[PDB]
Formats: structure tokens, C-alpha cells, sequence
């Protein structure tokens, strides 16, 4: 009995892919050939996303070197078959997805039972071509992928006829219309952009005067400017009067793919990095050359670091170019150095590259199953050669790179033994142990990072594991729910690589200002670098500040559905995260919320705030008033809204319910207030047909004339408003629900409500209602104070406040907000939204999926190699930007840190500072600056408070000049410096040797 | 001449520009079309992020070149 989706597990993925896409995924059987690193990584991501079945084929024996990137293998599995040994561990990732083993692929006919077949590095080109031909001609979707050291590729072939249902996954563009001219020119209301492109399609509703333009018909968009687009003539439909909302529609696109055989000699490229576009053709030849080589050398790849074999590869590539001068184009030479490196690295198995292709290919599998997002069409090549260290520090030759009979051998194959040991003796702080965190720790387990006697890993995360996390936090199991993320993740990766036994310090502390006693000078100074795995901006800003202060590199990343990004912050080199602004969260105007909504986002906001006030704030206020003897005197002199707070207490204590029946009543009376009386009030001030000073109708554009609601228990939203309201109210007052063991019953509520006197509405003639945020706002408080009961008549009466939890479906919260928003939506003729959508907005949920998370984490660990080598050439580093939907990959050299000058002295405006050893006297500080820096201190301050200025008269200088900085702060702030504090940042202004104010670094005082 | 700006959501904006135009200027034109303040714009082309006060010519931006308008994301 399937055709439905587990929202509690798939919640966040569901907001990326959508329900239709996932229903198609749940009918698709996927087959993966080869279960080395690449295969298991692809499989993991696909199994997490939830397809109908996963089948894995790898009859090869496990060897120690396979552990380089195959996180589900162990030394105990050596000799046994990769497929058999991996199966059970993939199964544990998602109990809804059976994971099977194909024993044998002697019969290609067995492919017919699968909808998508994926061929990894274990499958020869000869067999990839046979298998592709079978798949292509039978309607089976085919994807292949290969990693070879720091290089990699992927190939996609979805057959002759594949339909893309949604090219991007973006919210359809929508907007309000003020005019439609006869030639089809649609002008937007006020200064709202349509945000469409030429060749988008749109449908309309509410356009008065053009009847059938609203019937669902699509119109092709010709963009005229930011504020208008044209749809072709509309004089046939009538003449525009007023109103109208347009809605973008994604139309289906049929596309065709070519076989692998055709694409080998005539490929279509998607580029991984436009800085390296010339390399795509070269590598296309190079990866074919590796297969030709293997055919010549009994299935062996070139030898690690070996010139003889590399020259053979260059000959092989040159024969493909001389034979067909059309993959490289006329008169274009083979890049012999590039091919040389491909030979040198061909046996390499690099965690970050595997992670990149694993995320990518897994998402391409999902596209293949669903028609969601734009497929990769058809070949992409990739390299991260910038990750190679300087050979002067870590030389690469046949000796340094040889296997040492360890799990790291095919990492050593690329970087050398010495480099690998420096990775193991690194000391790192990982801030977060969720999606990025889990992927990060897996990658570090695979690197052996922190495994050496000089190294360690500290990971901290202050959350416990919730169910929806399991969809992309692959180290957590259903039975780990409720435990702490960091602790569980640390244990999990130690099973993956026991070299990290006792090397990970899993902490549960919140990073920030309240934990600096723990994460202190000594803690930070000890680290080599810091990596963020965070879910919010303020935390990133905080870690950034501290990285600057302690001069530590920072590896930053982030995701939002299929979109992602990486950033590197290098001491003394680059700008920091804080250096650049991101687009802020747009705020809704207050009048729009309070009186004139037109989008469900507005009704949800309003309903969420109503929820806070009804079931959280009014309770906290009652509890404060009963427990703080000075509350009323406090509130009167430190609240903007005084009257609100006092009515909230008066109301809270005079209506006290005695049973659930009273809670139901209260809720039904609130329905009348909010959706009936308040609306009739707003219409009393502004009638349907009201006009403004120009004589144009008041209700037009963003203003939708409301109708009052007539309560109707059969209406879902009216019902649930009352159910959820009553159940929450009961929770506040400690009353047991009739609901707390089972479903709400319509007839039960109906028989309470049917017997109620609902008081009729009378208007207030003096209520002003604010029409704009520009426009102003417009004794009885001594009466309100007199009305409040003495707290001694309510001894030990607590109200229990509600604490918004969006991910518990039994708690009525999303039930309330959804119903309350929708009742308001009914009022204003806005399309009602369901629970999943209301939860997304009210709960501020970030869409997330494992694919993007692995890929972005992969790219971070390709930049990590560059920190290990202490790279100071900014041109070697890559900030990354992705969107797997498109698919799109772009990279950029970090921005350099801005520099300054004072006197003849160059300085870094982010990184440089004046370190003063000791609790120096003010006079000695001022002197040190003139004597040693050429600087005449002009102001000196500690945070908010001013310690010295050159304009101070002599009386004031006498008090301060002889004081140590700590006593000087004491004099001015009247605070002690706390005991725990060991550094103080002082900001200064100064004049240089000419007597001119100059910008200069900050000061750190080391106590 | 004509350049293109592709956004991270797949959108293609077309701009009328000259080789000597400042990046400041291209951002100005992008603001006119998209409404994004120049200070919130991250432009990238051929492996470089485009900096205020340099020119299109400085980054070797030809006719038909495609710039990417990219973002940082807060999820993790
Ligand atoms: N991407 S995810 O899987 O949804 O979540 C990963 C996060 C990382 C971890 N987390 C988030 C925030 C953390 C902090 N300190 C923050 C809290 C607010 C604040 C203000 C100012 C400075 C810092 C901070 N510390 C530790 N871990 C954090 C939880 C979740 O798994
Ligand atoms: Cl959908
Ligand atoms: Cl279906
Ligand atoms: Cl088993
Ligand atoms: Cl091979
Ligand atoms: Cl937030
Ligand atoms: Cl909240
Ligand atoms: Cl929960
Ligand atoms: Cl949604």
C-alpha cells in the first residue's frame, strides 16, 4: 500500500526534490557496477534519497588499498568480495530501500530489471560500451564515472527520449499586474520586478476584462524591461479593466542523448571550471588512453610516478589526436604535461575527488529517475592539480610515492609518504557535526587526518540527533536519535578507520561568547586550522573573527538544496568571511502584515506571531507578574507596548478555563474576533468601495478587500483552528485534553459550539488604522493596574508556556499556524497552503540533501591539501560555487586582503595587529607607538569606552597616564576586568609623522 | 558589445557594455536589471572574482563572454 512519502524522514529532501520526483524515485531500481570509493559514495547518496531498490555488483576481493576511499570496508574484510561486504552497511542507511547483490553479470540481459545503471572505475571501456549500448537501445538510463587521482569524469546518457519536468527547482516567479495593453504588454504594479527571462511561460488569474486569459492557458514571455513583459496580442480576449496575478509555469522539455560510442569520438562537454576549459578535450583523450593502455598491459593502469608509462600514454593520446583532429580542434597540440600527470596519478584514489563525483553522479541518478532538474549533457571532466604540494617541500618520484602496505597507499601514490604524515599530524577544529560535519569527518577518517602522534581532531556540536537528520547525516542510525551529534559521529568514523581511536575529542559545547572559558587562547593557538560545518551566519561570523584574531586558516562551506559554496580564509593572504556582505533576509512591511496581506507568507507570519502571543508570551508574562514584585513598576517604565502586556495578564487571569470545554469556547470566540469582528472593523474604516484623495479605489494592487468568515466546522481550517487553539490553551492552563490520547471528533466540538452565544459585532468609531509605515500610529492604564489580581490570591499558579517545536506532528503547533494562516487567507481571498508548506515558512526550514553536502565537502578537502603545504600563492586557492540542478560549477581565486600604509610601513588591514606583551602603563603605550611605530596616538578605546585622547586636558592625563591598561579600564568603566580574560583588543586612531590621521592596525594587550 | 550574466538559479541576463567599462559599472547595470545592490554581487569569470575599480579589459572579457553571479549559502 505505497504511493505516499514519510515526511518525518524525508522532510528536508522533500523541499528540494518535491513529492512527484520522489514518487518516481520510489519506483526506480538502480544498479551500481563497482563498489570501490566512487561506487559506495554514489550508492550511499542514492540509498539515502530513497529509490525503490539498490543493487550493487562487485565480485572483486577487498584489498587493503581499497580502504583509501571505501569507508564501508575494514581490514577484516580483506579477501572477501566488495559487493557482499558493503551490502549490509548500505542497507542500514535507509530501511525503506532494499540493497541487493548481483552475483554475476555474465548475462547483460539481467540489466533489463533496472531503470538506471551506473558504471564506475571498475568497468573497462569495452564493457562500458557494451553495457551502454544495451541500456541505450532498451530504454535504460546509463551513467558512468571514473576518478584517477586528482582527475575525474562523468558521462550521462538517458536515451533517445528523456523529458525534463523542471529545469531548476526554483519557486515559480509570480507577481501583480497593473496593466495589460492590447498588444500584450504586461506592466507590473508599482516597482515590482517580474523576474522572468525571454521564453518563460506564464498563466494568469484575476485579470478582469480578459475572461479567458485566466483559464490556465500559457503565454510565452518576451521581456521588455525589468518591469514589463509582452505576451502577444490579447485584443482577441477583451479589454483590460483591472487586477491580475501572473504565475510562471515550467513546461516540459524533450531531450535526446547519444550513446557512449558516439560521444567518445564526438563529445558534448559540460565544464567543471571555465578557467580550465581547454583541458576538457585533453582529458577526454587522456581517459580513453588509460583504457587503451590497460588493454595493452593486461588490465593494469600506468605505474605510479613512472616516466616510461607516461610517455606511452602521451603517444597513445597523440595517436587519438593525429587520427581525429576534431576532439582537440585543428592545429592544437597535445598538452603533454597534463597527460603526464594523468599517467602519474592514474592509480590514485583521492577522498575529495571521489566525494565530488559521488555527490554529482548520485544527483544525476536522481535526475534520471525523476525528470527533476536539468541533466548533465553529456561529459564532464575535472581536475584539482592545484592541490599538489610544491615538489621542493614534498618531492614526488617512484620512491616517495610507493605503497607502504597501508590503507593510504593510493593517496600516497599522489602526494608522497611525507605529505601524508603531515596530514596525520595536523591538529584541527571542526565546528559542527551535522550534514557537512558528518561528511567532513568521513573524509578525515579516510585521509588519516589527526591520526599521527602530533595530531588530533576536535569537533564540537551542541545538538542532538533528530529523525529528519538521518536523511543526510549518514553516520547516524535510527537508534542514535536523541544522542549527541558529535559524540556519535566520532565513534562512527573510528569504526571506519581505527587509526583515529582516541584521537577525536567530541565536545557538546556551543561555540560563541559564553564558551570562551573553554575555547580559550590556549585551545585556538594550538590548532593548525579550523573548518566550519555550520547552519547559520552568526556562527560563521564568530568563528571568522576568531580565526582572524588567532591567525588560523578557515575552511568555510554552505548549502541550500542543490546550491553550495566553499570559501578559504588564509592568514596574511585573503579576505575573511566577514569582509563581504550577503543579501539580507527581506522584511515584510508592518502594515502589510497587520491589515493588507496578499501572499500566504504574510498570513503565516501573522499567524506565527499570534501563536507566540496566545501560547508563549502571555504565559511568560503571567509568570513574571506572579514572581516579580516589581514587574508592574518595571513594565510601566521600560516597555514601548505597556497596555498590551497589562491586558495580556488581565485577560489571562480573568478568563481562567476550568475544563477542556472552556478551552473550546475560548478558541471559538477567538475565531470570531480574528476572522469576523476585526475584519468587519477594517471594512468599517475602509468600505469595499472606499476611495483615496485622487478618487481611485482604496482596495487595489496589494490591497485585497476581505470578507468576514462565518464559522463552519466542516471547513478544515475553521475546525483545526478551534481544535489546535483549544488544545494549546489547555496546555497553558494545565488542563487535560479530550484529544491527548486520540483524534479530535467533529460532532463533539460541534455540540459545544452549537450551544454558544457568539456576541454580535459593534464597530468602534475612533479606531485609526495605519495604511503605511510612513504615516503615524494613533489614563486607562491606572484602571488596568487596579484590575490585576494580587499574586498572593494565586499562590503557586504557573502557566506553562509553549516552546515552538515544528518537527513534532502531535503537538498542535503547525496545526494551529496552518489553520490560523489559512483562515486569514480565506478572509483575503488568498490560496490556502498545507502543513508541509506552512512548516517550511513558519519554521524557516533550509532545504537540504546529501548529494550537495558530499560534493561541497569534497571540494573543501581539496583545498585542505593546500593548507597542509602552507601555500602563499593566492592563485593556487579556489573558492567554489555550485548548483547541481543545472548542473553548474564555478571557481574563483580568493580576494586578497586589503592593505594599507602609515609612514613607510605596509600593513594588512585584516590580519596585522600590534601585540603588546604585558599590562602596560598608558604612558608607556603612547611612547612605544611614537618611538617604535612613528605614530602619535590620538584616541585609544576598549570596546565602547574611551581610555585616552590627545585632546584631554592635563588634570585628566595625570589620572590616566600612570595606570596599567586594566586599571585604566577600571577607572573609566567602573568594572573590573574579569579573572578569565587574558587578551584585550584596543582600537586606536593616530597621526603619522606628517601630523595626518592614518588608518592603522588594532592592538592586542597580552595580560 | 554584448556580455551575458548567468545567475546561480539559471537566469541569463544580457548587458550592453564596452571593454573599458569598470566592474563598478557592470554591477550598476546588473542592479538596474535585477535590483541587487553592487556590494551584494559576487561576479566570477575564468577563475577570477571581479573586483570593484578594475575594468572588463583587465579580466580579458570579450564579446559573448559569460560572467556568473554567485552566492554563499548558510545551510550545513
Ligand atoms: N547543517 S546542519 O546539519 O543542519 O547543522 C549543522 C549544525 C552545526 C551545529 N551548530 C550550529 C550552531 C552552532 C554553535 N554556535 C552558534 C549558535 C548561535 C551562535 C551565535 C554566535 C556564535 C556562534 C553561534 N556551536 C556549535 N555547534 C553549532 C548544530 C548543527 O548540527
Ligand atoms: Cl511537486
Ligand atoms: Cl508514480
Ligand atoms: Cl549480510
Ligand atoms: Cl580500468
Ligand atoms: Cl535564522
Ligand atoms: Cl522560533
Ligand atoms: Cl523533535
Ligand atoms: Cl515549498
Amino acid at each position: 500500500a505505497a504511493g505516499e512519502i514519510d515526511e518525518s524522514l524525508y522532510s528536508r529532501q522533500l523541499y528540494v526534490l518535491g513529492k512527484e520526483a520522489m514518487l518516481k524515485m520510489q519506483t526506480s531500481n538502480v544498479l551500481i557496477l563497482g563498489l570501490k570509493g566512487l561506487g559506495v559514495e554514489i550508492a550511499k547518496n542514492v540509498v539515502l534519497a530513497g529509490v525503490k531498490s539498490m543493487t550493487v555488483f562487485d565480485p572483486e576481493p577487498v584489498q587493503l588499498a581499497d580502504l583509501s576511499t571505501q569507508f564501508f570496508l575494514t581490514e577484516k574484510d580483506i579477501g572477501q568480495k566488495r559487493g557482499d561486504v558493503t551490502r549490509a552497511k548500505l542497507a542500514e542507511l535507509n530501511a525503506y530501500v532494499p540493497v541487493n547483490v548481483l552475483d554475476s553479470l555474465d548475462d547483460v540481459t539481467q540489466l533489463s530489471q533496472f531503470q538506471v545503471v551506473v558504471a564506475t572505475d571498475t568497468v573497462s571501456l569495452e564493457d562500458k560500451v557494451k553495457i551502454n549500448e544495451f541500456c541505450h537501445s532498451s530504454g535504460i538510463r546509463f551513467i558512468s564515472s571514473e576518478t584517477r587521482g586528482l582527475f575525474g569524469n562523468t558521462f550521462v546518457d538517458l536515451g533517445d527520449e528523456f523529458t525534463v519536468l523542471d529545469p531548476t527547482g526554483e519557486e515559480p516567479r509570480t507577481g501583480m499586474v497593473s496593466d495589460i495593453e492590447p498588444d500584450g504588454t504586461v506592466t507590473m504594479l508599482d516597482d515590482n520586478r517580474h523576474g522572468l527571462e525571454d521564453g518563460n511561460f506564464v498563466r494568469f488569474s484575476e485579470v478582469e476584462g480578459l475572461d479567458k486569459l485566466n483559464d490556465g492557458t500559457l503565454f510565452k514571455v518576451e521581456v521588455l524591461g525589468p518591469f514589463a513583459f509582452r505576451i502577444g496580442s490579447v485584443k482577441e480576449y477583451g479589454e483590460y479593466k483591472k487586477g491580475g496575478i501572473f504565475t510562471e509555469v515550467k513546461v516540459p522539455r524533450k531531450i535526446s542523448f547519444k550513446s557512449l560510442k558516439q560521444q567518445l569520438s564526438n563529445p558534448e562537454f559540460v565544464f567543471s571550471d571555465f578557467a580550465k576549459f581547454d583541458r576538457a578535450a585533453q582529458l577526454h583523450l587522456g581517459f580513453q588512453a588509460l583504457h587503451q593502455f590497460a588493454v595493452r598491459h593486461n588490465g593494469e593502469l600506468p605505474r605510479t610516478m613512472n616516466d616510461e608509462d607516461a610517455n606511452e600514454l602521451i603517444k597513445l593520446v597523440t595517436d587519438l589526436s593525429v587520427q581525429q583532429p576534431e576532439v582537440l580542434g585543428e592545429g592544437v597540440d597535445v598538452n603533454e604535461d597534463l597527460i603526464k600527470e594523468l599517467s602519474y596519478q592514474a592509480r590514485g584514489d583521492i577522498p575529495g575527488v571521489v566525494a565530488f563525483f559521488g555527490g554529482l553522479v548520485a544527483q544525476e541518478v536522481l535526475k534520471a529517475c525523476s525528470g527533476k532538474f536539468t541533466p548533465l549533457k553529456q561529459f564532464m571532466y575535472f581536475d584539482s592539480l592545484e592541490s599538489l604540494p610544491d615538489p621542493k617541500n614534498f618531492p614526488r618520484n617512484e620512491k616517495t610515492t610507493q605503497p607502504v602496505n597501508s590503507r593510504y597507499d593510493n593517496q600516497i601514490a599522489v602526494f608522497g609518504l611525507d605529505f601524508q604524515k603531515k596530514i596525520a599530524n595536523s591538529k584541527v577544529f571542526l565546528v559542527g557535526s551535522g550534514a557537512i560535519g558528518c561528511e567532513m569527518l568521513k573524509n578525515w577518517a579516510l585521509l588519516g587526518l589527526g591520526s599521527g602522534s602530533d595530531g588530533y581532531i576536535v569537533v564540537t556540536d551542541n545538538d542532538s540527533i533528530e529523525k529528519s537528520n538521518l536523511n543526510r547525516q549518514f553516520l547516524f542510525r535510527p537508534k542514535d536519535v536523541g544522542k549527541n551529534k558529535s559524540e556519535v559521529a566520532a565513534e562512527a568514523v573510528c569504526a571506519m578507520n581505527p587509526d583515529l581511536k582516541g584521537k577525536i575529542n567530541a565536545k557538546i559545547d556551543k561555540v560563541g561568547p559564553e564558551t570562551e572559558e573553554i575555547f580559550n587562547d590556549s585551545f585556538w593557538e594550538s590548532l593548525d586550522f579550523v573548518t566550519n560545518a555550520l547552519d547559520n551566519v552568526d556562527a560563521r561570523t564568530y568563528v571568522d573573527r576568531r580565526c582572524v584574531f588567532y591567525r588560523k586558516p578557515l575552511l568555510e562551506s554552505g548549502t541550500l538544496g542543490t546550491k553550495g559554496n566553499t570559501q578559504v580564509i588564509i592568514p596574511r593572504l585573503t579576505e575573511s568571511y566577514s569582509s563581504s556582505r550577503d543579501p539580507p533576509e527581506k522584511s515584510i512591511p508592518l502594515c502589510t502584515l497587520r491589515s493588507f496581506p496578499n501572499k500566504i507568507d504574510h498570513t503565516i507570519a501573522w499567524a506565527k506571531s499570534l501563536f507566540q502571543g496566545y501560547f508563549t508570551d502571555s504565559a511568560e508574562n503571567v509568570n513574571m507578574y506572579l514572581t516579580q514584585p516589581n514587574f508592574v513598576e518595571q513594565t510601566l517604565k521600560q516597555s514601548g507596548d505597556v497596555k498590551g502586556v497589562l491586558e495580556s495578564i488581565s485577560d489571562s487571569l480573568s478568563s481562567k478555563p476550568h475544563n477542556f470545554e472552556d478551552c473550546i469556547k475560548w478558541a471559538r470566540l477567538e475565531f470570531e474576533k480574528k476572522f469576523n469582528h476585526d475584519i468587519k472593523q477594517l471594512l468599517f474604516n475602509f468600505p469595499k468601495d472606499a476611495k483615496t484623495s485622487n478618487g481611485e479605489p482604496f482596495w487595489s494592487g496589494a490591497k485585497r478587500a476581505p470578507t468576514p468568515l462565518e464559522f463552519d466546522i466542516y471547513n478544515n481550517d475553521h475546525f483545526h483552528f478551534v481544535v489546535a487553539g483549544a488544545s494549546l490553551r489547555a496546555y497553558n492552563y494545565g488542563i487535560k485534553s479530550d484529544d491527548s490520547n486520540s483524534k479530535p471528533n467533529v460532532d463533539e466540538y460541534k455540540s459545544v459550539i452549537d450551544h454558544m452565544i457568539i456576541p454580535e459585532f459593534t464597530p468602534n468609531a475612533n479606531l485609526k488604522i495605519q495604511v503605511n509605515d510612513d504615516d503615524p500610529d494613533p489614563d486607562e492604564i491606572d484602571q488596568l493596574v487596579s484590575s490585576l489580581p494580587d499574586p498572593s490570591t494565586l499562590a503557586g499558579f504557573k502557566l506553562e508556556p509553549v516552546d515552538f517545536e515544528k518537527d513534532d506532528d502531535t503537538n498542535h503547533h503547525i496545526e494551529f499556524i496552518t489553520a490560523c494562516s489559512n483562515c486569514r487567507a480565506q478572509n483575503y481571498f488568498i490560496e490556502t497552503a498545507d502543513r508541509q508548506k506552512t512548516k517550511f515558512i513558519a519554521g524557516r526550514i533550509i532545504p537540504a540533501i546529501a548529494t550537495t553536502t558530499s560534493l561541497v565537502t569534497g571540494l573543501v578537502n581539496l583545498e585542505l591539501y593546500k593548507l597542509i603545504d602552507n601555500k602563499t600563492d593566492i592563485e593556487q586557492y579556489k573558492n567554489g560555487f555550485v548548483n547541481l540542478a543545472l548542473p553548474f560549477f564555478g571557481f574563483s581565486e580568493p580576494i586578497a586582503s586589503p592593505k594599507g600604509e602609515y609612514n613607510n610601513k605596509k600593513y594588512d588591514k585584516i590580519w596585522d595587529r600590534f601585540d603588546i606583551k604585558g599590562d602596560i602603563k598608558l604612558s608607556d603605550l603612547i611612547e612605544h607607538f611614537e618611538k617604535d611605530e612613528g605614530l602619535e596616538i590620538t584616541m585609544l578605546s576598549y570596546g565602547v569606552s574611551l581610555l585616552y585622547a590627545s585632546f584631554f586636558p592635563p588634570k585628566k592625563l595625570k589620572e590616566r597616564l600612570n595606570l596599567p591598561i586594566t586599571q585604566l579600564v577600571k577607572l573609566v568603566t567602573k568594572k573590573d576586568i574579569p579573572a578569565h580574560v587574558s587578551t584585550m583588543i584596543l582600537e586606536i586612531c593616530a597621526d603619522d609623522k606628517e601630523g595626518e590621521d592614518v588608518e592603522v592596525p588594532f592592538i592586542t594587550i597580552h595580560l | 558589445m554584448q556580455i551575458f550574466v548567468k545567475t546561480l538559479t539559471g537566469k541569463t541576463i544580457t548587458l550592453e557594455v564596452e571593454s573599458s567599462d569598470t566592474i563598478d559599472n557592470v554591477k550598476s547595470k546588473i542592479q538596474d536589471k535585477e535590483g541587487i545592490p553592487p556590494d551584494q554581487q559576487r561576479l566570477i569569470f575564468a577563475g577570477k572574482q571581479l573586483e570593484d575599480g578594475r575594468t572588463l579589459s583587465d579580466y580579458n572579457i570579450q564579446k559573448e563572454s559569460t560572467l556568473h553571479l554567485v552566492l554563499r549559502l548558510r545551510g550545513g
